[PDB]
C-alpha cells in the first residue's frame, strides 16, 4: 500500500503570505495526486488533481507542483477564508490520504468581549444550574477563564469549548459552562467569570448576583 | 450539477449493522463515466476510502482491505441511490461517513461529496435536548453589543444543528462544539452578538434540531416580567 505524509502538521501565516505545504508519497506516484481543502463541519473540497491541474471553481491563488514522490500545495496570498485543513491523496492505487496540514491565520491581538449568563428559571425547575461565560472574538487562542462563586475559586465543575478560527476576522470564541445542582446554586450569591488574555491590560471579571 | 444527499441513522449499537444511503441528483448511479464511493473520517482512521461501485456493462465493486470482510455497497437503479452496509460494528467504526463521486474510476480525484453522516457506535439510547435561553444582563448591552444565546443540554448522540431566526441571522453567530458531560450526554451553546439597539425592534429565536430524536425546539431569547402570560411573585 502507499503511505502519504504531509509536512508541517500545522502552520500559522499572516493574510497575504505565500504558504507552502508538502506531501510525500512512500513510492513514486508520477502525477496521481489530488489536494483537498476541508473547512469545519464540511466535506473535503477538491482543489487540485493530476498534481497541478486546478479544479473548476477554485481560486487561482491555489496551485500544485511536484512529481514522483514530492508534491507541494502553494497558496500565493493567504486569505482569511483559507483557514482549513488541507489533505493530499494518491490515486495510483487504492485512494490513500495524507494526515492533513492545519493552516491557521496569524493576525493582530484582539481582546475578548466577555458576557456572563445566569441559569434560566426553567432549567432551575429541573434541579440543575448551568452558568455560562462567553469570550467573544479574540486572538490568539490562549485564554484563562476562572470561575468564582462567593469569591471562592472553582475547580472540576466547569467545561470549555472553543470555536474553530473565524473565516472572516480570524478570531476565536470560547464558552465556559459551570454546572451546579440547584441546591448548590441557591446556597450562593455572587457568580463571577474572570478572564485573562493577552489583549487585556489586566483580568476582566463579569458577574451577577443570584435573584 | 451533481448533488449527493445522505441519509440513514447516526447511532448503531456495538455488534450491529451500520446502514447508510447516498441519493444522487443530476447523474446516474449506472453512469459508465463515474464511480461511486464511500469514505469515512475520524481521529482513528484519518480520511479512509472504504470502497466503490461502478457500472461498465456489468456492476463492479472494490473494497478497502480494512473493511472487506464486513462491507457491502449496493446500487439502487429505481431510486438512483447507492448504499453502505458495515456489519459487526465496534467503537473503531465511529466516524463521519461520506459518499463521493469519482469522475471515470476515481483517477482524477473525488470532486463531488455528500454532506456526511456522523455515525456513533454506542449502546446508549437517543435522547433529545432541553433548550434554555442565554439572556444577557441589561447592563451588558450598554456598550452597543448584546450577546444572546441558547443552551442545548443533555442530548445523545451528536449532532444537533442550531439556526437563528430560521436561518435569516448568520452574522456574529457562534455555535460551539459539543462537550460530553460526565452523565454521557452532550451539551453545547449557540450564541449571537447583535446591536443592543435591536433588542426592542427585533425578535431573536434559536431553532434547534436534533434529528436522531426528531426534536425541534424554537426558543425566543429576549431580556420584563410585566407582559408574561404566566405570572408569578
Amino acid at each position: 500500500d502507499i503511505q502519504m505524509t504531509q509536512s508541517p502538521s500545522s502552520l500559522s501565516a499572516s493574510v497575504g503570505d505565500r504558504v507552502t505545504i508538502t506531501c510525500r508519497a512512500s513510492q513514486t506516484i508520477s502525477n496521481t495526486l489530488a489536494w483537498y481543502q476541508q473547512k469545519p463541519g464540511k466535506a473535503p473540497k477538491l482543489l487540485i488533481y493530476a498534481a497541478s491541474n486546478l479544479q473548476s471553481g477554485v481560486p487561482s491563488r491555489f496551485s500544485g507542483s511536484g512529481s514522483g514522490t514530492d508534491f507541494t500545495l502553494t497558496i500565493s496570498s493567504l486569505q482569511p477564508e483559507d483557514f482549513a485543513t488541507y489533505y493530499c491523496q494518491q490515486y495510483l492505487s487504492w485512494f490513500t490520504f495524507g494526515q492533513g496540514t492545519k493552516v491557521e491565520i496569524k493576525r493582530t491581538v484582539a481582546a475578548p468581549s466577555v458576557f456572563i449568563f445566569p441559569p434560566s428559571d426553567e432549567q432551575l425547575k429541573s434541579g440543575t444550574a448551568s452558568v455560562v461565560c462567553l469570550l467573544n472574538n479574540f486572538y490568539p487562542r490562549e485564554a484563562k477563564v476562572q470561575w468564582k462563586v462567593d469569591n471562592a475559586l472553582q475547580s472540576g465543575n466547569s467545561q470549555e469549548s472553543v470555536t474553530e478560527q473565524d473565516s472572516k476576522d480570524s478570531t476565536y470564541s470560547l464558552s465556559s459552562t459551570l454546572t451546579l445542582s440547584k441546591a448548590d446554586y441557591e446556597k450562593h450569591k455572587v457568580y463571577a467569570c474572570e478572564v485573562t488574555h493577552q489583549g487585556l491590560s489586566s483580568p476582566v471579571t463579569k458577574s451577577f448576583n443570584r435573584g | 450539477q451533481v448533488q449527493l444527499q445522505q441519509s440513514g441513522p447516526g447511532l448503531v449499537k456495538p455488534s450491529q449493522t451500520l446502514s447508510l444511503t447516498c441519493a444522487i441528483s443530476g447523474d446516474s448511479v449506472s453512469s459508465q463515466s463515474a464511480a461511486w464511493n464511500w469514505i469515512r473520517q475520524s481521529p482513528s482512521r484519518g480520511l479512509e476510502w472504504l470502497g466503490r461501485i461502478y457500472y461498465r456493462s456489468k456492476w463492479y465493486n472494490d473494497y478497502a482491505l480494512s473493511v472487506k470482510s464486513r462491507i457491502t455497497i449496493n446500487p439502487d437503479t429505481s431510486k438512483n441511490q447507492f448504499s453502505l452496509q458495515l456489519n459487526s460494528v465496534t467503537p473503531e467504526d465511529t466516524a463521519v461517513y461520506y459518499c463521493a463521486r469519482g469522475e471515470g474510476y476515481g483517477r482524477e480525484g473525488f470532486a463531488i461529496w455528500g454532506q456526511g453522516t456522523l455515525v456513533t457506535v454506542s449502546s446508549a439510547s437517543t435522547k433529545g435536548p432541553s433548550v434554555f435561553p442565554l439572556a444577557p444582563s441589561s447592563k451588558s448591552t450598554s456598550g452597543g453589543t448584546a450577546a444572546l444565546g441558547c443552551l442545548v443540554k443533555d442530548y445523545f448522540p451528536e449532532p444537533v444543528t442550531v439556526s437563528w431566526n430560521s436561518g435569516a441571522l448568520t452574522s456574529g453567530v457562534h455555535t460551539f462544539p459539543a462537550v460530553l458531560q460526565s452523565s454521557g450526554l452532550y451539551s453545547l451553546s449557540s450564541v449571537v452578538t447583535v446591536p443592543s439597539s435591536s433588542l426592542g425592534t427585533q425578535t431573536y429565536i434559536c431553532n434547534v434540531n436534533h434529528k436522531p430524536s426528531n426534536t425541534k425546539v424554537d426558543k425566543k431569547v429576549e431580556p420584563d416580567y410585566k407582559d408574561d402570560d404566566d405570572k408569578g411573585a
